[PDB]
């Protein structure tokens, strides 16, 4: 992702 | 002196009688640990505690829809409010709690047992929340629409005679529209899950979302330029830019088909109360209708709801929209004028009514 | 001076002896509140304050249609009429009281103990308010249509004294008129059926009903013809027209066949009505018809009354249908005028005779 | 033989004249989806059909309070009666159609210009539901005291033809009582919302609603004992009981101060409505009171009905409350039979006389 | 015969319209060299190829929960799935995808962008890949607990129209529990790190692990004896044993505390989708739950679910777990069932489509 | 209906 | 709630 998680 | 302890849904206000504003704000949440401790505090935080280190705790609200489902966990922010945050004895004043309409029988049934036997308060009376907020206004007739965190309510009163039978209630507030948030943020691809996560999403609700004039007109400027984007700071130091949803969000309350609830929109159901009205009340009640709780907050919000109701409403009616600056606290500050009321002295459930009878005297 | 206070159906009217118009007139309904109060208180509105709350109040007439349902709402208007709408104690001056046309003395006996104990009035006088109807028209002979808001009653007064056996009583008044009218406003889809919404229909009465002097052919002008449609504006905004309901409801009078009463009309009641005195006196009646009461304010009834009778009434016979603008008022009226005379202390019934 | 169509608020029932019982008898509602279709349904559903799938429609109810407010809804049920339930071509055998009394005129001139156009019926008569009631009871004077879902309608009936200065017609029936279940089942926690949560209500007070002889000493049972709770079980399988909310939605019938209405309950409005009549017929009035309706059908209301109306009319004569087992169809039935009565064959308002008349003749 | 291209994140499976198997199946692992070649081949090994010499290479995930994070990786493994795997042109055949529900927009319109420039495919469609999973089984109602190797997702569906209010995302499958495998796999000294030697350790939960019935029995008979015990054999030659490990690996699917995440278990998850949806249509969805992905591939993870919802459903109801012996190809069969469906096959985004309006032409 | 209750 | 919603 882009704001929480990595993805 | 008679306590004011407001238990809501998200924030629970605490105060005194006579005093224009809350003495004590903070969430009702108790959240405790989840990963397992190392260095040798507590068991559970309660209130602005658990905000501070809301990113180790798991945080529970005790009050979902106006409904306390957590006893033992609202049994300790009672306890928090008034040993900690008040710092009184509830054995010598008196407590005012407010509750939404329509509540199961069994909710404040033990709302006022706990007061009476683990408290132990000399009286303590339960008043409906939209009841409060017209004494706040100092008005004497109108529709009370009240959207708090967990319960939007519309009450309408006239000359002090309420009409129960027009009262609707709907399971659509302010935590709805912060798990719909989180639901369309993932589409800019910002992924909020956790409870502690929630609590970044609704400073983000509190401070960038705003009502449309016009939902549809709106979502076309969006889409054809970037002056809608605004940025916000993540805790962690990222930094975010949402746009349409600025106005998507507060918009599943005009239409709740959004959210998947068959429910109507909180300007059907202000006028849907209104029409179960008598028609000679109707012409009081369009010119004074009023706006209280945390939800009815957003930036134009009250100019949305006068053409929206407008084009319902006969056009011969002036409808005239109460959006007081302070109406985040109608609530308490009309609770505050009612327990200082020399009238009101006489209505205290007293200790000795009720164990004498029991929780049957409540209800009434 | 004396208070001329009439008592009557529905508008009840109050004012001084030697005055010209009533100084309050408030109608008679002892509202209640029906939804229960959370927040504030006057357990019981009376008069014109209950009007102004008539949306959350059981407005219950103490009058049925002359048969008073409630002796102990009477005294609740009575005290406001004196001191709430007049503000006067009725202890220095006396008092005088209107009657409906033959009534149960059960009904006077009453009304003489309450004026006397409950209020303690020096004199009181009970006159019936046909008698008073030409009074206030200057002629002390000739028939009276008192058609008010309960009973009609057609009185033949002879030299200032009402006829016994020539008095006739139709039940067909405007209360009676108000509930025909929500039973026929129903047929536009118009739904009043509660209390509070019942004073909503009166007022359109009183604003767009009128006689037509034709019933049969204002029926193929409405129908064909939308012209005498006219909107009326609701409380809540909402706007309603009504076509033929403006002289429907006006001509049940005429034509009680309407509602299911068997009886005959005002024109044939008044026609039967002379029929039972002396025929000396019957050309004299012919000539003075003094309608009254608020009842016969529908404009053109003097024209359709003119018609009507005449077709009734044999050529010979000359029709002369008085009607004066202040008929609503004229019981009030002529008992201003009774009350003013320097002869009326004779016949006053003091606190020594009670 | 000729179709006798007899379309109600909640449940309409078609028929063919010449059966003791309806061929067709599905609720009167049409439901939409309310959601998208992924799986690659028809637009809606109709009767029965939206009641099987009634959690993903809005149901939507045509008929309100004996008004077709959805003229174009009702143009679906109508087309859905004949090709689908009924399987028969309207072109060739009259209709027969039931209208409730005091309705406005718009709503059954609209009726006959519907089936005279869309469906080119060759003959049409709208009958009151009340006289029609009379005639399967076997009688010819009698006061019918039918209630439904939004009429409830009491007309008195003297040597047939009916009077119709003294028909009453009130607003409060079981539509009514089911939204009162619905606001009193909150009291115990049960939240019911949604349209399609409102049925579920309806099969509850079905099958466990029943009118207390009297209202008073029930009150103080139920609130002493737990042998008047039963047990339901949802279509999810969740077991919830009730109460005093037994007997306490069919008591609306009887005391409407209730729901906040000034009107008369169905007890005194039968009474009041016999006063209107004369004096000689209302001996005959009072001993031939009939119920219809699927209203009256709760276990005891005919017995509490005679308790009431004795109270209120004189002790020398008597009263007889007669309640048919087959009342929920009575209103068909009398159309059947007056259908199959010789009679009725020359009141059959023909297709030619329509065209030279227009809508407007069916008023007579 | 439309092509049907489904990316996952730890396996991708490519084929044919109409038949009923992937043509070809590689994982969707992208690697380079992390040393030089001294020796006198390609910069970069996709698919099988990279698998054989990963003892070399630096394997890395290009689709990181169902969210592609490197848009280079992802144009080497559809070029290396058309030109290697499946040997033919997609300038011919229209191309199916499926994407997991909730995700990014941005993920799907850049898929939108690839093939209608690079690959300049006639047609594309993006499906959610719960809802292909009914389309294999034969239903048409159900719960689509579709656990893959990044994402796990539960869509229900009843009857055709799919809830969007009651879909629920999760970032626990298979890839979260190898890590979790690998971490607890260090208490008996073996100690793989590496990405290249990740590879082995998913070998060994292919293989070795499964849920047990019930944890806290399965806890004390491992540690009471050696039965549970399984040996396993290294690439290198190397045996190691594993024991208790075995059913705590996949136990953190229905726990997930232990990975740290608040995230209810997968039970509660498909639970929790169910309470969303309406009263009505929980009946049909309780008896029809679908497994579909690698991640319910595990023996006896079916009979552990139908323990679990049992306790949370209510007693009286019938929970009937469905687990096709295919489920690990779930979503592709249904994807090519989907088209060759006549109705589907006007439901393609067409290439005039795209250019008139651009890439926000697939969100719909 | 038109003025008066809904319908 | 008991039946219907949540709480
Ligand atoms: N300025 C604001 N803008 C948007 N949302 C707000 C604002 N202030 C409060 N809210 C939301 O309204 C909800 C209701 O809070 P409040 O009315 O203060 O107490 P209660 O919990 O009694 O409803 C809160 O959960 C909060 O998220
Ligand atoms: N201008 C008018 N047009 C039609 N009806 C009227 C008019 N004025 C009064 N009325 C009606 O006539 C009725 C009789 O009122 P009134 O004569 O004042 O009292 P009472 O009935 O006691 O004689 C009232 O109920 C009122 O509704
Ligand atoms: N056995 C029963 N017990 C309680 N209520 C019932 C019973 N049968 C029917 N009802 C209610 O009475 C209403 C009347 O329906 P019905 O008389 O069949 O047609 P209509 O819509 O013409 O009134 C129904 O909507 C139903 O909710
Ligand atoms: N029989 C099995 N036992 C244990 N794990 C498995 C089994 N089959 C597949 N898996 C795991 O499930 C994950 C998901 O693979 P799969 O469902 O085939 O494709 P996708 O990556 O689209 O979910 C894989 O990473 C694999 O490790
Ligand atoms: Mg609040
Ligand atoms: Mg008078
Ligand atoms: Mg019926
Ligand atoms: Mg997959």
């Amino acid at each position: 992702w882009x704001a929480x998680c990595p993805a | 002196a008679a306590l004011v302890v407001d238990n809501g849904s998200g924030m629970c206000k605490a105060g005194f009688a006579g005093d224009d504003a809350p003495r004590a704000v903070f969430p009702s949440i108790v959240g405790r640990p989840r990963h397992q401790g190392v260095m040798v505090q507590k068991d559970s935080y309660v209130g602005d505690e658990a905000q501070s280190k809301r990113g180790i705790l798991t945080l529970k609200y005790p009050i979902e829809h106006g409904i306390v489902t957590n006893w033992d966990d609202m049994e300790k922010i009672w306890h928090h409010t008034f040993y900690n945050e008040l710092r009184v004895a509830p054995e010598e004043h008196p407590v005012l709690l407010t509750e939404a309409p329509l509540n199961p029988k069994a909710n404040r049934e033990k709302m006022t047992q706990i007061m009476f036997e683990t408290f132990n308060t000399p009286a303590m009376y339960v008043a409906i929340q939209a009841v409060l907020s017209l004494y706040a206004s100092g008005r004497t007739t109108g529709i009370v629409m009240d959207s708090g965190d967990g319960v939007t309510h519309t009450v309408p009163i006239y000359e002090g005679y309420a009409l129960p039978h027009a009262i609707l209630r709907l399971d659509l507030a302010g935590r709805d529209l912060t798990d719909y948030l989180m639901k369309i943020l993932t589409e800019r691809g910002y992924s909020f899950t956790t409870t502690a996560e929630r609590e970044i999403v609704r400073d983000i609700k509190e401070k960038l979302c705003y009502v449309a004039l016009d939902f549809e007109q709106e979502m076309a400027t969006a889409a054809s330029s970037s002056s809608l984007e605004k940025s916000y700071e993540l805790p962690d130091g990222q930094v975010i830019t949402i746009g349409n949803e600025r106005f998507r969000c507060p918009e599943a309350l005009f239409q709740p088909s959004f959210l998947g609830m068959e429910s109507c929109g909180i300007h059907e159901t202000t006028f849907n109360s209104i029409m179960k009205c008598d028609v000679d009340i109707r012409k009081d009640l369009y010119a004074n209708t009023v706006l209280s709780g945390g939800t009815t907050m957003y930036p134009g919000i009250a100019d949305r709801m006068q053409k929206e109701i407008t084009a319902l409403a006969p056009s011969t009616m002036k409808i005239k929209i109460i959006a007081p600056p302070e109406r985040k606290y109608s609530v308490w500050i009309g609770g505050s004028i009612l327990a200082s009321l020399s009238t009101f002295q006489q209505m205290w459930i007293s200790k000795q009514e009720y164990d004498e009878s029991g929780p049957s005297i409540v209800h009434r």
